[PDB]
């Protein structure tokens, strides 16, 4: 999971 | 003929529309930003999915500002009289209010600007669907356990994350929104109305994903999408 | 027993839940805000429709910036646990993200926040439902001829005009909005699920409601509502 | 008619  | 309704869309001109898709996944090494991974499988899911739909996909990859910017005029430019509806879906990084062309931001208004009712005449009063995955903050959502018409009219803005906050994307999975919408899309654009549809993608989304991290800031985070309706007409993708 | 499905909020609680007004039409002289004549008629329309479908309707009217935030603290502290949903009209003078109390102006977010999913746990995975007839900015549309959940879900804000825009009130007929907003409540609450409800409104304000004015600038001016859904089910004010 |  990774945040834009 | 007999009595007649017009709560919804004309959806049956000769073609359903343009879906351009933006999907800036790489960004010039000097804005700092970090590449996307899993945005493809997001393009990929979102080209097959709109194809379905008989849309005209139009798939964009590592588009600058001015590239962005300039696709917009031009589409905006194109003559639509025999289209249905416009929908752009933008995968980027993203601040409220902004999406990143891969050498700098573009503001979001601007970009829809160029489909105004006066501004994009083959497109006054058909849909113009903008979907948005991208940050609009840093925000995390930390959940708990359970004559004329106007010239904004007929835009609909389906944003991944509500205004102020982080938005979530899985490296090998894709982003929780576009994976949903997708899903949802698949699942019931020949049976509910595109508002209801996009309520299933927020109880999906708002549901099923948690952020799993080795950092405690940004472990077990939730996330909801946020539908901007502006529309003045129900909108089914089929038609009788 | 047999088949089930989930799609649309439980709204058959013993009571509908609480509808608050905010009517806030005089303010201290030394903020230099107008009257907002036609907005007791915007009340009294609100405080009837609510009646209707069954609502515990609450009156309020010219309360400051500090008496909002303490009613909307002090309503989030009851006990909801036998109410279906959260209503709140907020009619006022206002810019982007912000509304006016009578002697200065109250953030939105700070407002909603009260009924967070984790702040207020009687209210949580229900809809929580903001009318807000207010500007947000100074825009004027010309018109064309033609395991946990997220804090921030089951939040819904129904705003009078898109995002920048100014917002109308009629000082005989009160708010375009509220006024459309009440007809199409009367006329479909008992037939069309909220977010149909709602675009009727859209449609009803954009093509019905055109400004007058003996000001150029002001005069032939369009308006569009802007639906802002962050809920997870169909609502329905019905139930079977 | 009069702005908010």
């Amino acid at each position: 999971d990774e945040v834009d | 003929s007999g009595i007649s309704l017009d709560n919804s869309y004309k959806m049956d001109y000769p073609e359903m529309g343009l879906c351009i898709i933006i999907n800036n996944k790489n960004f010039h090494k000097s804005t700092g930003m970090t590449s996307r991974s899993g945005t493809d499988v997001d393009a990929a899911n979102l080209r097959e999915t709109f194809r379905n739909l008989k849309y005209e996909v139009r798939n964009k990859n590592d588009l600058t500002r001015e590239e962005i910017v300039e696709l917009m005029r031009d589409v905006s430019k194109e003559d639509h009289s025999k289209r249905s509806s416009f929908v752009c879906v933008l995968l980027s990084h993203g601040e409220e209010g902004i999406i990143f062309g891969t050498n700098g931001p573009v503001d979001l208004k601007k970009i829809t600007n160029f489909f105004r009712g006066d501004r994009c005449r083959s497109l006054t009063g058909k849909p113009k669907l903008f979907i948005i995955q991208a940050c609009r903050g840093t925000e995390l959502d930390c959940g708990i356990e359970t004559h004329k018409i106007p010239v904004e009219a007929d835009f609909l803005a389906a944003y991944s994350t509500a205004p102020g906050y982080y938005s979530w994307r899985n490296s090998k999975d894709g982003s929780w929104f576009i994976q949903s919408l997708c899903a949802m899309l698949k699942q019931y654009a020949d049976k509910l109305e595109f508002m209801h549809i996009l309520t299933r993608v927020n109880r999906k989304v708002a549901t099923e994903f948690e952020s799993f991290s080795f950092d405690a800031t940004f472990h077990a985070k939730k996330q909801i999408p946020c539908i901007h309706s502006m529309l003045t007409k129900e909108l089914y993708f089929y038609h009788h």
